């Protein structure tokens, strides 16, 4: 099956995260740059060329994330003691109600593995678009869930804390910015 | 000297292990001359040869040419799903039930067993019978459950041995396949006949003096 | 190694709005021209020959010229910043 | 397990399980580090097989140094973790936490020491640190292939 | 292997009850089918050659270093053929440049 870009899932989630869409559209790219040239997007570098450009892995690992925490928000009746933050949002939800959590969340994976797989491959560029699109659609699917009306909140918040830490995460590998060096507790500080 | 190991005896080893009093364990050089029992037999070579061919340690894994960890069960005989790899085991497993039914599959054997394919030419190398390599595991393990395949035919056909598990030896920590991989070594390593802590025999000519009937001291050479 | 390996840039900490300096300094110059010796102490040096060492128990060793471009940067509280910069001449 | 001990300059007498490294330059998916390892999972033959299954068992082994980052998918947070426990002058390290700038700082800081320091022959750049896991594989490949004899 | 779909990650064994399921760290399980229910061998034969040293068989006849005997090449007639010995059994195998390989390897 074609496959073609579309750059209104990065307008739509940049929208509903409220962050600028060239935040998103250069995750993997934070490196070296202050935020404030990322939300600008200013100096972002070229599409990759190579199947070894380390945005390819990095985006990879972005969408690995997001679907990991998700998977872990399906199958938290399985954990003995699920991740702290699938126990912050279902605190409040009996174990039937867990099984039916796993019962009701749709998979979102589909066959992104053996895309990007081939992708990589065969066009590095549209393997990084393709990632970064695949995070955004899962991010608005999930967000655009509307039945049941009991689980619309809890994946609404999943969404929006999992987009929030992975876009929080890009970031704090971005160059810090002016800041107190004292905080580590000692003399010096070296580069 | 020699410096390959078994007989190892280069530099000071030898001089070390009987100074430094290093107990049986930690001897390198061990060597023990036996003399065969009636002199009369022990003057031919043959004898003493095939006696030494006895007296060797055979090891359960140098008889064995595969052996493969599984976590089936041969709880009587109902269908069951093996390895579809030793799928086919079940029409020459019927057919030991059927010519060995003083033996069934016991009421604990658990959800682990092991395949063994018999090397056929060591077997016969070494004259061992397949009925010896039976009884003594089921001797020396009851705790496992053995059945055994015919084999005298002819080549082709593997001799295959299955060994299931039943719980009296998962019975102690540590998981399951850790006990199934324990009673493998445990059974890989049990001795099949032979001598424990012997590796090797073998037939020499000794000088030794004896006494002829008229009193004369001989040095006698074919013994 | 002295122009590309031996670069530095640390910060230390020690008006009251100053927090820490952050020491930036690199060398772009390196020769080591030949054995010299001083002769009445002050002569200009002069050439310090094999046996002249050997004999006196001199050591054959030729000076080591060095430049360096330093940069003194203090960073304050709430991030005011202040740099400092000076060309320090050939010494030895 | 297998375990990865880097000393430079900046490393020192430090320990680390290797698919750890494999992941905080990327790639964070294990299928791709056995992929890296042995140069094709769907290949057939004994030597892929044996490879599989030392390399997950020494991935499911547990480590008593870096258990809090064994099963994290997140790459900045292994970095930050590597980085509070080989960098010097982070004795507290709960007080910076709190401030994204030093977070920030030491994440960068981190990155650009391994990237000076792991298998700086292949690179010393951000563009390199692929292919310098694609070399970081062919050796565990040859070592184990050695272990084979 | 058995990776996890979701996130491509190792999924251990973890043998019970009856049958086997593969269990990831995010819970996602595959369970298993006669294929997978293999545990462990270990099977007895000291051969390699077929993998170990089908490189080097195959790079051989373009080694100058190695020894060559005066036989002809059943496929090209070429009068001259390198001769490797491999491992413990001292196996000896007649290789040459057109691909002849002399029934082994
Ligand atoms: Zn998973
Ligand atoms: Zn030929």
């Amino acid at each position: 099956e074609p496959w073609t870009f579309d750059y209104g899932k990065i307008i739509k989630t940049a929208k509903i995260l409220d962050i600028s869409p060239a935040v998103i559209e250069a995750i993997g790219a934070m490196e070296g740059r202050s935020y404030a040239d990322i939300r600008e997007g200013q100096g972002a570098p070229p599409p990759p060329t190579s199947m070894d450009d380390p945005r390819l892995m990095a985006v990879d690992s972005a969408v690995r994330i997001f679907l990991y925490n998700y998977n872990c928000l399906r199958h938290v009746s399985t954990f003995n003691k699920p991740p702290i933050h699938v126990e912050r949002l279902v605190k409040h939800l009996s174990y039937e109600e867990k099984e039916d959590l796993e019962k009701v969340l749709p998979n979102v994976v589909n066959e992104y593995h053996t895309t990007f797989k081939h992708l990589r491959v065969t066009d590095p560029a549209s393997a990084l678009l393709y990632s970064i699109e695949f995070l955004c659609i899962s991010f608005l699917t999930l967000y655009e869930i509307k039945e049941p009306s009991w689980v619309v909140n809890i994946v609404r918040e999943f969404a929006l804390t999992e987009l929030n830490t992975i876009i929080q995460s890009e970031k704090l590998l971005s160059k810090p910015g002016a800041f107190n060096f004292m905080i580590f507790g000692e003399d010096f500080v070296c580069s | 000297r020699s410096v390959a190991g078994g007989t190892n005896k280069s530099g000071i080893v030898r001089p070390q292990e009987i100074f430094s009093a290093k107990p049986v364990e930690a001897e390198q050089s061990s060597e023990m001359l036996l003399r065969l029992k009636n002199p009369e037999v022990e003057t031919n070579k043959t004898y003493a040869q095939e006696i030494a061919n006895s007296i060797e340690l055979i090891t359960f894994e140098r008889l064995i040419l595969q052996w493969h960890l599984l976590y089936e069960t041969y709880s009587s005989t109902k269908k069951n799903v093996m390895y579809p790899d030793f799928a086919s085991d079940v029409e020459w497993m019927t057919d030991f039930l059927e010519n060995h039914p003083l033996l069934q599959p016991p009421e604990d054997i658990a959800n682990w067993c092991i395949r063994l394919e018999l090397n056929k030419t060591t077997m016969i190398l070494k004259s061992i019978s397949l009925e010896s390599i039976i009884n003594s595991l089921r001797a020396k393990h009851p705790n496992t459950y053995i059945m055994h395949s015919v084999e005298n035919t002819a080549s082709g056909i593997p001799i295959i041995i299955r060994i299931y598990l039943r719980e009296s030896a998962f019975r102690r920590m540590a998981t399951d396949e850790k006990i199934a991989v324990n009673v493998v070594d445990k059974l890989l390593n049990s001795t099949i006949r032979g001598i424990p802590g012997i590796k090797n025999a073998n037939v020499v000519k000794l000088m030794r003096h004896r006494v002829d009937a008229q009193g004369k001291l001989v040095r006698l050479d074919n013994i | 190694i002295v122009k590309q390996m031996f670069n530095v840039d640390i910060t230390y900490k020690d008006d009251k709005l100053r927090e820490s300096v952050q020491i930036q300094f690199n060398f772009t110059d390196v020769n080591i021209e030949r054995p010299q010796h001083r002769n009445y102490s002050q002569g200009n040096k002069i050439n310090l020959l094999p046996n002249k060492a050997r004999l006196c128990g001199l050591s054959y060793s030729g000076p080591v010229n060095l430049a360096a471009e330093v940069i003194l940067t203090a960073h304050y509280s709430n991030g005011r910043q202040e740099v400092k910069r000076a060309s320090i001449p050939p010494f030895q | 397990a297998i375990t990865i001990e880097i000393n430079s300059t900046k490393f020192s007498k430090l320990r680390i399980p290797w698919y750890l490294i494999f992941r905080m330059f990327g790639m964070t998916g294990d299928d791709s580090i056995i992929e890296q390892v042995v140069f094709d999972l769907e290949s057939n033959s004994l030597v892929n097989t044996f490879m599989i299954e030392i390399l997950e068992k020494s991935i499911h082994v547990l480590d008593p140094i870096f258990q809090p980052v064994q099963h994290e998918l997140n790459r900045e947070k292994i970095i930050q973790f590597l980085s509070e426990k080989v960098s010097k002058f982070v004795s507290n390290p709960s007080a910076y936490k709190s401030d994204e700038n030093a977070v920030q700082y030491l994440n960068e800081r981190q990155l650009t020491i391994l990237d000076k320091i792991l298998l700086p022959h292949m690179g010393q750049t951000a563009d390199t640190r692929v292919r310098k896991l694609r070399f970081l594989g062919l050796l565990i490949h040859k070592i184990l292939l050695v272990i084979m004899n | 292997m058995k990776i996890c779909k979701a996130c491509s990650s190792c999924m251990v064994r973890t043998y019970v009850d009856g049958n086997i399921i593969f269990r990831c760290s995010c819970g996602e399980s595959v369970q298993g089918d006669s294929q997978n229910l293999l545990v462990s061998s270990k099977v007895y034969h000291t051969g390699e050659m077929e993998d170990k040293y089908k490189i080097f068989i195959k790079n051989a006849p373009f080694d100058p270093t190695n020894c060559q005997i005066k036989k002809d090449c059943p496929n090209c007639h070429l009068d001259y053929l390198t001769q490797i010995c491999i491992g413990s059994q001292k196996i000896i195998i007649l290789v040459c440049r057109c691909g002849y390989m002399s029934n082994r390897g």
